[PDB]
């Protein structure tokens, strides 16, 4: 009559957070891309034809992307699939012989190249190999007349080169999850992460998301809504790595106008060192042409996000990076298979008050990468023959502020910070792993039988 | 065990830079901030700068800006320091220091400062 | 209507509770890298079939929504069947049930079905 | 530094001490960031209390400091001649000030 | 009385059909190294779903007590009952079985089930 009882119930909308594992899923196209372990796409999962999602009525729910524990998941899985991609190529310490260098075959018009010759192992074990190759400034150091050299990791690592049949393009893939857990996406637009959202919605997996290696600027990945969100787990400590993301998207057109020339050579046998052969006459720099244009109204795009942080009336004032590496002071990103690490310094510099053309980026390159920070393990690119072009939608931004400065004058903003577990969280932002708890208990009127 | 091993005494002259060091060997170089620490004799400590050994981050107090350039070497793991600019004030001894909460992935702060060096006395006229 | 998956969470415990039969389609259906596909799913229904045998090793021995007699004791937040069942959501009903739930199943095998469905065998023994 | 400290302190082993650290609206004040440290004369520098008052794993609990209001304070009881040296306060204020410092000493 | 999980090992089939709960707990209890776990919680279901697949179609479907029609045919180990459920324990019984444990199941699943479930559609169509 009144003496409630228990009641049981299946398949409730109730959940708690916890870690476990998630695992891949890129279409059912992506596994055809060939080239020997383009990423990871091996055994995973094809994709589902359809796609579709789920607004949760009423549900107001906590959302984060600091503590979210796949940012973790995320760039360990990135770190071991590395080499797995790697494993079963060339691996080519014995280029630890000297190499007697010259500024190039030029006409000046200066050199940042040599032309370097050295004898080398070939396929037959008592016949030894004259070649020379081009390597830039960063790939071989000096070791303490003309100057000869030596390959970078020598005093240090062993280096292993790719295979050239490996491709290199970011190419989309889907995090999954089983039967007892599932990702949450809180659909907000006007979105600054922290709290409960007031249309929460849910998915069970995530979108497309590229693993863009990039520092400074977020390529390939995903837009803002309706004003550019600034976004940050923590906007005091200097020290910590702080992502915007873009809603105008800008057009990057790098370019490499140097035909380059693709030289095998055979010292296995059946592997190959790739070296650098003649580049066509003329001499030409790798650079970066951006739209001058775009870039000044995505200026006011982020800086009237930032009035909303400090004052209905300010000032704000740039400057190039503080220094450090070339992963936080240059805009690092692939382009070809060898590296581009654009120069910084001609970006961050103007100042704002209150009431057809294009610059380029100088864009130095690199082959030989110590990427990871895993003293031991470095590699070499197969150079890429040919010019090297690069079209993509500059997405984002990773930055550091100054300390106090001068208290509240105004605040010097650079770029920096870098570190690989924030530029995925970069994507990472909108989703948090849940575990999924299906019994409910309810007191309904009904008792059973003895 | 750890160490951050300094530079012997190095006297330099003004208008000028000199070069101060805390070699690394027994710890992970690049997940853990490390400060710039001065000391002058007998003196107030002044706070010069840090680094995100991981590629380097560095930063100044707008203090020394155009002053100072601060960087470290990744594999033979060593922190390097410069001051530019120099004037006799400057004569003074040097600490490297790092922070509590430092790893992988999370990361805070800029606070709680545990090592320190062998003092790296320069002197300046 | 059939509108989709847990649209009810916010929403009253009828409502929510109303599609006992669409949360439970889809769950099973039918080197590297291939490895955490695997380790995700041999721990997907180890879980599952440790429920399989909870509604067979009580009264139950079917499928779906299973009442019970237990005392709801009163410090489980007592409103009346039209407060609770009548009213609230898994959003505000949740919100106060969970920290006593562990003391619920102190019981449901223990002094129950353990003892029960013995007494159904010295009874039918003699 | 930006903390005002006191000239001295002295006293017979046994005794304890309060050293007062005091800034404005911004400093020692305004945030709650601080931290004392030790340096006896000649080595590598100490430190002994961060944050109001946690002690690192190791510190003896016989000093423990504090922060309220506007000036912030210490307290090292039963003193030894063990603790016969120089004192300091800091306080991350917009980067980083200090306390002007105070040594102790026995009598 | 309740002394534990298998607790009751060696006392008397009646005191022994009591803890029929307890031992329905730990039959699913919840790079390299990580296979000697992966490798060891997928040998739980198969101790449960040996008889989670027999107990279905027999006349069973639940768990814990379940009553059959199969005659003990005395060419079997043919024993009073007190010889049976009063004068000895799981283990000592279930020794009995084995000359014609192999013979006692041509019956249960392959002469029960098998027909005894098909006139439920030959009565059920009224």
């Amino acid at each position: 009559a009144e003496n409630l009882w228990v009641t049981v119930y299946y398949g409730v909308p109730v959940w708690k957070d916890a870690e476990t594992t998630l695992f891949c899923a890129s279409d059912a196209k992506a596994y055809e891309t060939e080239k020997h372990n383009v990423w990871a796409t091996h055994a995973c999962v094809p994709t589902d034809p359809n796609p579709q999602e789920i607004h949760l009525e009423n549900v107001t729910e906590e959302f984060n992307m600091w503590k979210n524990n796949m940012v973790e998941q995320m760039h360990t899985d990135i770190i071991s699939l590395w080499d797995q991609s790697l494993k079963p190529c060339v691996k080519l310490t014995p280029l630890c012989v000297t190499l007697q260098c010259t500024n190039v075959t030029n006409n000046i018009t200066d050199g940042e190249l040599k032309n370097c010759s050295f004898n080398m192992t070939t396929e037959l074990r008592d016949k030894k190999q004259k070649v020379y190759s081009l390597f830039y400034r960063l790939d071989v150091v000096q070791i303490n007349s003309n100057k000869e050299y030596r390959l970078i990791n020598c005093n240090t690592s062993a280096i292993t080169q790719a295979c050239p049949k490996v491709s290199f393009e970011p190419i989309p893939i889907h995090y999954c999850a089983p039967a007892g857990f599932a990702i949450l996406k809180c659909k907000d637009k006007k979105f600054n992460g922290t709290g409960p959202c007031p249309s929460v919605s849910t998915v069970q997996c995530t979108h497309g998301i590229k693993p863009v290696v990039s520092t400074q600027l977020l390529l390939n990945g995903s837009l803002a809504e309706e004003e550019v969100m600034i976004r940050s787990e923590n906007i005091t400590n200097n020290a910590k790595n702080i992502l915007v993301q873009f809603n105008t998207p800008v057009q990057i057109n790098c370019t490499r106008p140097n035909n380059n020339t693709r030289k095998s050579i055979r010292i296995g046998p059946g592997q190959a060192f790739y070296a650098t052969g003649d580049i066509i006459g003329d001499i030409r720099q790798a650079h970066c042409n951006v739209s001058k244009a775009t870039w000044n109204e995505t200026l006011g795009k982020v800086v009237k996000q930032l009035r909303k942080h400090f004052g209905n009336n300010t000032i704000i004032r740039f400057a190039n990076s503080s220094g450090g590496d070339l992963e936080v002071t240059t805009h690092s990103f692939n382009c070809g298979g060898e590296f581009f690490y654009c120069n910084t310094s001609g970006l961050f510099n103007s100042t704002w008050i209150s009431n057809n053309d294009s610059i380029t980026l100088p864009c130095r390159i690199k082959q030989i990468i110590n990427m990871w920070q895993r003293i031991g393990q470095a590699m070499y690119a197969p150079p890429i023959q040919g010019v090297i072009r690069c079209v993509s939608n500059i997405t984002g931004l990773i930055l550091t502020r100054d300390g106090g400065s001068t208290n509240s004058t105004t605040e010097t903003f650079r770029p920096g910070g870098g570190d690989m577990r924030d530029n995925w969280r970069s994507e990472l932002y909108k989703y948090k792993v849940v575990k999924i708890e299906p019994l409910g208990v309810a007191p309904t009127r009904c008792k059973r039988r003895v | 065990e750890v160490q951050l091993v300094e530079s012997g005494a190095q006297v330099k002259k003004p208008g000028a830079s000199v070069t101060v060091s805390c070699t690394a060997s027994g710890y992970k170089f690049t997940g853990y901030h490390m400060h710039w620490v001065r000391q002058a004799p007998g003196r107030g400590l002044e706070w010069m700068g840090w680094i995100n050994p991981f590629r380097g981050a560095v930063k100044y107090p707008q203090n020394f800006r155009g002053r100072v350039s601060m960087t470290r070497d990744t594999s033979m793991e060593i922190f390097y320091m410069e001051l530019s600019r120099l004037t006799s004030d400057d004569t003074a001894v040097y600490y490297c220091a790092r922070e509590m909460f430092d790893s992988s992935a999370d990361w805070s702060p800029w606070r709680g400062m545990v090592a320190w060096g062998q003092g790296t006395l320069v002197t300046v006229s | 209507v059939f509108l989709g998956f847990l649209g009810a969470a916010g929403s009253t415990m009828g409502a929510a509770s109303m599609t006992l039969t669409v949360q439970a389609r889809n769950l099973l259906s039918g080197t590297v890298w291939g490895i955490k596909q695997l380790q995700a799913r041999v721990l997907a229904v180890e879980r599952y079939l440790r429920d399989q045998q909870l509604l067979g090793i009580w009264g139950c021995s079917g499928k779906l929504i299973c009442c019970t007699n237990v005392p709801w004791n009163s410090s489980w937040s007592n409103r009346n069947l039209s407060e609770i069942w009548d009213n609230m959501t898994w959003l505000q009903w949740d919100k106060e049930i969970s920290n006593y739930t562990q003391i619920i199943y102190g019981l449901l095998e223990e002094s129950q079905n353990q003892q029960e469905k013995n007494e159904q065998d010295l009874l039918a023994l003699d | 530094s930006a903390l005002t400290q006191p000239a001295s302190v002295s006293g017979s082993p046994g005794q304890s001490i309060t050293i007062s650290c005091a800034g404005s609206s911004r400093d020692v004040g305004g945030f709650d960031l601080v931290s004392w440290y030790q340096q006896h004369p000649g080595k590598a520098p100490k430190l002994i209390i961060y944050e109001v008052n946690k002690r690192p794993s190791g510190i003896s609990s016989r000093f423990s400091a504090s922060k309220s209001g506007n000036t912030a304070s210490l307290t090292i009881s039963g003193l030894q001649e063990e603790d016969e040296a120089h004192y300091y306060c800091y306080s991350y204020a917009d980067g980083v000030a200090f306390g002007g410092g105070t040594k102790l000493t026995v009598l």
